[PDB]
């Protein structure tokens, strides 16, 4: 949160509701994908997907 | 309460699903079903599992 | 002719830990989860008086001998499908041979 | 229930769908129970006819006998079916059944 | 391949602490074996057992085998 960086996008105004709501939509998507990828990778080998693959014979 | 009455304390094994970030080991679940079917099922029901 | 005589001592331990929970061997012994096994050899399946067998066991009508006993103990429900007997099975032939050896002696 | 008890000398084997959450100790208790049957009870302990000794069970006298023995099951994936391996696997399956 | 828990338990029964504990249980067992041979044992109401000694032994074994067992399993 650098003053100059904030000012380039919002010019001394607080973030408006419309932008907050719009930003919440994007966050929801990116965050979920990020968490899911981290979680599945952390448990690699234990998941059904990994076990189903192992059963190739 | 005597030790016998209470029962021996069960020690802590390192289950791979222990811990906030850990899922179950699904290969172990699969194998466990086989043990249930071939051994436990003769006397034990699993009524709430569809 | 697959059955080979083994150690009756080792067979007694197998009976204690694997069969005693549901069976008794002494003459005139009481029935439990399974019927008393005294006089089982040379007799047909499902004939011990006082015990309620399944139709699957009775209809099997197996004249019990050392060899079919060996095949039965390997996997009970495969030999007599529809039987109440809940047993894990003795995969090793040495275990069967020893267990049967003890059983033969127990009802002589 | 009548048939159940008749097949277990009067005792009723509980449904296992929630056993892991229905016992203090959870997976540890279930596992320790299945692998905790000694060959003989401690000296001076009179075991009620039909009972089995297991230190992890309150009172030490349990109507269930040891049921897991080495290699009694042939694992599809090749895993050696030892008593502890089977106990570990079935307990994990039961934890999933409960949760 | 023998049972991994059995192996670990056998190993720890052999440590110094494991041997002292088995000794204490075995000593109690012998003492109880003698009491039973005595006349009128069935009528005492204060019969000694070795559950406590067995528990001390098992607790020690569990403390050592519990954190090690799963590394040996699949
Ligand atoms: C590996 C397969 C099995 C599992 C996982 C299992 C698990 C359990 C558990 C967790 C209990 C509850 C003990 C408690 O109240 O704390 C129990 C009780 C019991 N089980 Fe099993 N069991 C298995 C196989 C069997 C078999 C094959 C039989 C029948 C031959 C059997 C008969 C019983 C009985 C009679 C009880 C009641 C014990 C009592 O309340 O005194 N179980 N079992
Ligand atoms: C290796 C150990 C065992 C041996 C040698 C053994 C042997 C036998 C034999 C030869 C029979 C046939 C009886 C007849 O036709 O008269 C039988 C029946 C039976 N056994 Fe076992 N048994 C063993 C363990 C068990 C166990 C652990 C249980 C209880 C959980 C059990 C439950 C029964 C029952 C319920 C029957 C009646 C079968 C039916 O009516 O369908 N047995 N057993
Ligand atoms: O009801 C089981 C029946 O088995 C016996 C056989 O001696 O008990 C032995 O085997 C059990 C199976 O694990 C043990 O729990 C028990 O401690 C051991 O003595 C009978 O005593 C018992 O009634």
């Amino acid at each position: 949160s650098f003053s100059s960086l904030y000012k380039t996008f919002f010019k001394r105004n607080a973030v408006f509701v419309g932008t907050i709501f719009a930003g919440a939509f994007v966050f929801q998507t990116v965050f979920d994908t990020a968490i899911t990828s981290w979680y599945e990778n952390h448990n690699k080998g234990k998941l059904w997907k990994d076990v189903k693959a192992r059963i190739a014979a | 309460m005597t030790a016998a009455e209470h029962g021996l304390h069960a020690p802590a094994y390192a289950w791979s699903h222990n811990g906030p970030f850990e899922t179950f080991d699904h290969a172990s679940i699969r194998r466990g079903y086989q043990v249930y079917r071939e051994v436990c099922a003769a006397c034990h029901s699993l009524d709430r599992v569809a | 002719t697959e059955f080979k005589a083994g150690s009756a001592k080792k067979g007694a331990t197998l009976f204690k830990t694997r069969c005693l929970q549901c069976h008794t061997v002494e003459k005139g012994g009481p029935h439990k989860v399974g019927p008393n096994l005294h006089g089982i050899f040379g007799r047909h399946s499902g004939q011990a008086e006082g015990y309620s067998y399944t139709d699957a066991n009775i209809k099997k009508n197996v004249l019990w001998d050392e060899n079919n006993m060996s095949e039965y103990l390997t996997n009970p429900k495969k030999y007599i499908p529809g039987t109440k007997m809940a047993f894990g099975g003795l995969k090793k032939e040495k275990d069967r041979n020893d267990l049967i050896t003890y059983l033969k002696k127990a009802c002589e | 229930e009548q048939a159940a008890r008749a097949a277990n000398q009067g005792a009723l084997p509980p449904d296992l769908s929630l056993i892991v959450k229905a016992r203090h100790g959870g997976c540890d208790y279930i596992f320790s129970l299945l692998t905790g049957y000694p060959d003989e009870p401690p000296a001076g302990v009179a075991l009620p006819p039909g009972s089995n000794y297991n230190p992890y069970f309150p009172g030490g006298s349990i109507a269930m006998a040891r049921v897991l023995f080495d290699d009694m099951v042939e694992y599809e994936d090749g895993t050696p079916a030892t008593t502890s391996q089977m106990a570990k696997d079935v307990t994990t399956f039961l934890n999933w059944c409960a949760e | 391949v023998t049972d991994q828990l059995e192996d670990l338990r056998e190993h720890f029964k052999n440590t110094e602490e494991g041997k002292a504990l088995v000794h204490h249980y075995e000593e109690c067992a012998e003492r109880v074996k003698i009491q039973q041979q005595q006349p009128g044992y069935a009528d005492l109401e204060h019969k000694e057992d070795c559950v406590e000694e067995f528990f001390h032994l098992q607790h020690y074994l569990d403390t050592a085998t519990a954190p090690r067992l799963f590394d040996k399993l699949k």
